[PDB]
C-alpha cells in the first residue's frame, strides 16, 4: 500500500543530451516502459485484492 | 555480498489458491408446500462464475487441474415471530451429475438418492465438507474456450446449428439439488447454504493478464467499468 | 504407514506427522539478477531461412519454449489410424495483406480459422472430424530508415473476444470465424442496439485486448515486437495447446493472433503514409482423424 | 515422529508423548551470590586513552556487553554497496557543553540526532537512505574533592519521551530533534492548553524518567554514576540496537542519552554553584546505504 | 586530497551532420591572463567551478585599471600557453568525429610533482574541448547540438581532517 515508513524511492528519466534527427525525419518520437521482477523478488500474505469486486 | 534466504512459498500456486473462496449461497424454506411464496428446494449449477473473486485467481490461468474441497457453512432464521417455534433442521444436498433426474417436488422420488452422492447435515454441527477428484471429460479444465458446440453448416436454417459462443460441454458439471428434509413447523424457516470452493493438488497452465475491468456474464463480456485506470501527471511523482 | 515430514520454523521458542485416513487421493490434504526463473515464460528465441514442404522464407520466438510436435502414443485417445499430410499441408500460406496507417488500432486473426481455405491444409481439415496442427507465423512489415512505428504481435491461447450487445456470449458462429481476412480492434466499444437484426459481432477494444485486460499485460502472452528502426519481421513457433491431444478444428480455435501498433506509424512529415503488413502461416506436424464427408460450414 | 519427553514429578503418588499435527510450527503448542546471571545486563565495564581518528580523549561500560560491530553478510537486508567512512566520521565531537546547578532536573539527548551537524558524519547521515552506527559516549564533569553531588547517565533504546498535551504522540519533528542542544527534563508535568499555536513539545518528568516509569528502575537501561568524590567522568559504548540491521537516520533515533542529578550538586557553604557537564561522543562502525541527493529536513 | 578520473564526454548527431571536437586532458593547465600584469588571474575566476570556460579567438588585453577583471583569456589556436593548437595531441586526447563516434572516454591518473596535494589550492588536470572541424548540418545555419561531461573521481584518498573550507567567490 501507500505508506510513508516503507517507500520506495523515486525514479525519473532525463535527457542527457537532446534527441538529434536528420531533415526529413519525424521530430517527435515515442518510448515504451516495462515493468518486471528479479529473480530475488518475493511476496508474503495472500489477501484480497481491490482491483475486482461485485456489486450485488 | 549478502545472504538471500527469502523463499517463494506463499506464492506457489498451491498456496496462491489454498482458500475457501464463496461461489454460491443457496436460499432454501421450511415452510408448508400449501404456501407459494416459499421455495421448498434450490438447484444451483455448479459453476465458479456466480462470483468474482475466484473467478478472477483461476482466470489467471488459462487452463487448470485440480481436486475441489467443497465446504457448507449454512444458516437459518426465523421469517415469523409468532406461529410458534421449530425443531433442530436437517438440510439434504444431493449432487445431480448431468443426465440424471431433476427433482421438481420436494419430496419426490429423486430425493431417495440410490446413486446420486448425498449429503446429510445436521444444523449446529460444523460445517459440512466433502472432496472431489478432478473430474473433467478433458485432459484440464478450460478456463477458456474459444470456440463453439455447434458449426453450422451449409444449407441449414439460421435456427438450427446456433451455439453460445464459448459455451462447451466441458464445464458441464451438473447441479446441487438442496432442501429440508423435516416437514413444516407451524411456523416459516428460511436458510442459507454458502458454498465454499478450494483448488488442491493445483496445476495450471498458460497465464494469462488478469481482468481489469468488471465482470460481465459467464463469457468475456464487458459494458461499463471500462475506464479502471485513474488520472496521474507524466512528470508527478 | 505414518508420513513424518519437517516443519520450517520461524519464530523460535520440529517434525509433524500427516496419515491419510481414505482410499481416494483427492480426499488427502494439500501436501504443500536478469536470469528468469521461468525461462519458457518470458518468450524463448530460437536459440536465417525458413524451409517448409515447397516454400522458403528468408526475432524468433518457440511459444512456452515447446517445438510443436506429434501426439505420443502415451497420449493419444482417437483410436482410428491419424492422417499425417506432411509436406502436403505443412507449407507457409500467405494471407491477405494488411495496410497499417497512422489510425489502425490493430488486427486480429484464429487459428486454424484463417487457413481454412489455404490449399490442401483446409480439405483436410473440413474432411475430418479432428486435426491438430503447430504453427509458424511470420509477420513481415518492411519500411525505411525515416520511418517510425513498433508493433506487437502476440500469439494467444484460447483467444476470446468481448461481443458487442448485452446478450452474453451471442457472437454467431460466421462472424467469430471470418477466415484470412481476419478482423481489426476498435478504439472504443459500441453496443449492438439493433433488436431486430443484431450484428452478432465482436467489439475487441484494443486497450482492453479484446477480452477486459489491460493491452500493457498482453505481453504475458508469447509474443514478438517488431520496431521500424531494428527488424523488419518477427516469428512465433506455436506448438499445439489445448486441454485435448487433438480436437475438432472447424469448432475450436486453438491460438489466436493479434498485432496492435504499440507506436504509432508516421513518416518525416507526410499525414498520409502507409505500409503493409503480410502475414504468412505455416501449420507444422499436422495430424488428421476421423474421415468421412467434407464439412461445409455455414457462411454469411 | 512422536516426541517423549520427560516430566518434572512433584506430588508423587514419568514421560509424556507430543505430536505436530501442523505443518506449520506457529501451530505447535509451547515446548517450554553476588554473581550475575545476566552479565550482560548488570552493565559491564571493558574488562586509559580512546584514540579514534584524529581524536583522544584520557567508569566505561559496554551496553548489553555488544561491542559495536559492522554487519553480517548473513544479515545484510540492503543490495547496495554500503559505505563506511571510517575515521572521516567514526572520530570524537564534543556537544555544546551544559552547566550543572544546584536546580537542575537533568538533560537528554538522542543519537544519532546530536550528531547530525557534526562535520563529515552529518553528511553522509544527510547523504544517504540507510545508516548504522554505535557508539562512544564520554560525560565529563570534574570539581573539587569539597563538592558532592551524582549524576546518572543512562542510555535507553527506543528513549520515547511523553508529550505535553491531551493529543496523543503529538510532538512535531522538529521538537523530537534538537540537535546537539538536546533538551531538559521537567520536575512536574505541565499541559499545554494553548490549542492555537501549541507548542508539541516533550514534557519529560524527571522522577518519571520521562516516559511514565519511575526513575529508580532506570538503571535496567546501560548506565554509570558520576560520583563526584569518585571519579569524574563516565565511558558508555554502546552498540547498534534496533528491530532491524540498518535503518533511517533521519526519521528514527536509535537511542537515548539521560543525564540525571541523582544526588544535589552542593559545595562548601555558597549556595551559588556550577560546574559544567561535557558530553564527546565518537560514532563507530559507521556504515550507509543508499546515496542520492541531500535531505534538508525542515527546522524551527 | 588525490584522485584520478574518468571523463566521458557526450554528443551525438544525425549521420547528416559534420564537425569534430578534439578533447584533450592537459597536466598543469596553465591559461594565459588577461592583462599587462603577470600571473594577475584571480582564484576565483581560475575556479570557475562545473560551468568552465570558453576559449577565445582572439587575445583581448584588459585596460581597465580601476576594477581589473583579473580573468583568463585562453586563445584557442594559442591552446590558452602560447602553444600551438595543433600540438595539443601530445598531451592524452580523444577526437569525437559526428561521421564515427558519439563519445570519448579519458582515463586520467593522478599526476603531479607530490603524491598528494591540497586540492583547493592546485588543480591536477585540465580539460580543453576544441572544434578541429566546425559543426555543419544540411543547410540550416542555426544548429546547435548539446556536449555533456560526466566525470567519475577515481581511487579518492584524503587527509588532515579538520574544520570544513569555504573558499571566496565571485
Ligand atoms: C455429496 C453431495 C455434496 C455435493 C457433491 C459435489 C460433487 C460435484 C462437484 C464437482 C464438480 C466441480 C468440479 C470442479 C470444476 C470447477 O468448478 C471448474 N471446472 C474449474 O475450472
Amino acid at each position: 500500500i501507500n505508506d510513508s515508513f516503507t517507500e520506495g524511492g523515486y525514479i525519473s528519466m532525463f535527457y542527457q543530451t537532446r534527441v538529434v534527427v536528420p531533415l526529413s525525419t519525424p521530430r517527435k518520437m515515442d518510448i515504451l516502459g516495462f515493468v518486471s521482477a528479479c529473480n530475488d523478488f518475493s511476496v508474503r500474505l495472500l489477501r484480497d485484492t481491490t482491483h475486482i469486486s461485485q456489486e450485488a | 555480498h549478502v545472504i538471500q534466504k527469502r523463499t517463494r512459498s506463499e506464492s506457489t500456486v498451491e498456496s496462491f489458491f489454498a482458500r475457501g473462496a464463496c461461489v454460491a449461497i443457496i436460499e432454501v424454506d421450511n415452510d408448508a408446500p400449501t404456501k407459494r411464496a416459499s421455495k421448498l428446494f434450490s438447484i444451483w449449477k455448479i459453476t465458479y462464475k456466480d462470483t468474482v473473486q475466484l473467478r478472477r485467481k483461476l482466470e489467471f490461468f488459462t487452463y487448470s487441474r485440480f481436486d475441489m474441497e467443497l465446504t457448507f457453512v449454512v444458516t437459518s432464521n426465523y421469517t415469523d415471530a409468532n406461529n410458534g417455534h421449530a425443531l433442530n433442521q436437517v438440510y439434504q444436498i444431493m449432487y445431480i451429475p448431468p443426465g440424471a433426474p431433476i427433482p421438481g417436488k420436494w419430496n419426490d422420488y429423486t430425493w431417495q438418492t440410490s446413486s446420486n452422492p448425498s449429503l446429510f447435515y445436521t444444523y449446529g454441527a460444523p460445517p459440512a465438507r466433502i472432496s472431489v477428484p478432478y473430474v473433467g471429460i478433458a485432459n484440464a479444465y478450460s478456463h477458456f474456450y474459444d470456440g463453439f458446440a455447434k458449426v453450422p453448416l451449409a444449407g441449414q436454417a439460421s435456427t438450427e446449428g446456433d451455439s453460445l459462443y464459448g459455451a462447451a460441454s466441458l464445464n458441464d458439471f451438473g447441479s446441487l439439488a438442496v432442501r429440508v428434509v423435516n416437514d413444516h413447523n407451524p411456523t416459516k424457516l428460511t436458510s442459507k447454504i454458502r458454498v465454499y470452493m478450494k483448488p488442491k493438488h493445483v496445476r495450471v497452465w498458460c497465464p494469462r493478464p488478469p481482468r481489469a475491468v468488471p465482470y460481465y456474464g459467464p463469457g468475456v463480456d464487458y459494458k461499463d467499468g471500462l475506464a479502471p485506470l485513474p488520472e496521474k501527471g507524466l512528470t508527478t511523482y | 504407514g505414518a508420513q513424518v515430514s519437517s516443519q520450517k520454523v520461524g519464530a523460535h521458542e520440529i517434525n509433524y506427522t500427516t496419515i491419510n485416513y481414505y482410499r481416494d487421493s483427492a480426499s488427502n490434504a494439500a501436501s504443500k539478477d536478469f536470469a528468469q526463473d521461468p525461462s519458457k515464460f518470458t518468450e524463448p528465441v530460437k536459440d536465417m531461412q525458413l524451409t517448409l514442404g515447397n516454400s522458403t522464407i528468408t526475432n524468433s520466438v518457440v511459444a512456452y519454449g515447446r517445438w510443436p510436435e506429434y501426439i505420443k502414443d502415451s497420449e493419444a485417445n482417437p483410436v482410428d489410424q491419424p492422417t499425417e499430410p506432411a509436406v502436403a499441408a505443412c507449407r507457409f500460406y500467405t494471407l491477405d495483406t494488411v495496410t497499417w496507417r497512422k489510425e489502425s488500432r490493430g488486427w486480429w486473426w484464429k487459428l486454424p480459422d484463417a487457413l481454412k481455405d489455404m490449399g490442401l491444409f483446409g480439405q483436410n481439415m473440413f474432411y475430418h472430424y479432428l486435426g491438430r496442427a503447430g504453427y509458424t507465423v511470420h509477420v513481415q512489415c518492411n519500411a525505411s530508415k525515416f520511418h517510425q512505428g513498433a508493433l506487437g504481435v502476440f500469439a494467444v491461447p484460447e483467444m476470446c473476444l468481448a461481443g458487442d450487445s448485452t446478450t452474453h456470449m451471442f457472437t454467431k458462429y460466421e462472424n467469430a470465424n471470418p477466415g484470412e481476412k481476419g478482423g481489426e480492434f476498435k478504439g472504443s466499444f459500441t453496443l449492438d442496439t439493433n433488436a431486430t437484426n443484431p450484428a452478432r459481432n465482436f467489439c475487441p477494444v484494443d486497450y482492453l485486448f479484446g477480452s477486459g485486460v489491460l493491452a500493457g499485460n498482453a505481453f504475458v502472452y508469447p509474443h514478438q515486437i517488431i520496431n521500424l528502426r531494428t527488424n523488419n519481421c518477427a516469428t512465433l513457433v506455436l506448438p499445439y495447446v489445448n486441454s485435448l491431444s487433438i480436437d475438432s478444428m472447424t469448432k475450436h480455435n486453438n491460438w489466436g493472433i493479434a498485432i496492435l501498433p504499440l507506436a504509432p506509424l508516421d513518416f518525416a512529415t507526410e499525414s498520409s503514409t502507409e505500409i503493409p503488413i503480410t502475414l504468412t502461416i505455416a501449420p507444422m506436424c499436422c495430424e488428421f482423424n476421423g474421415l468421412r464427408n467434407i464439412t461445409v460450414p455455414r457462411t454469411q
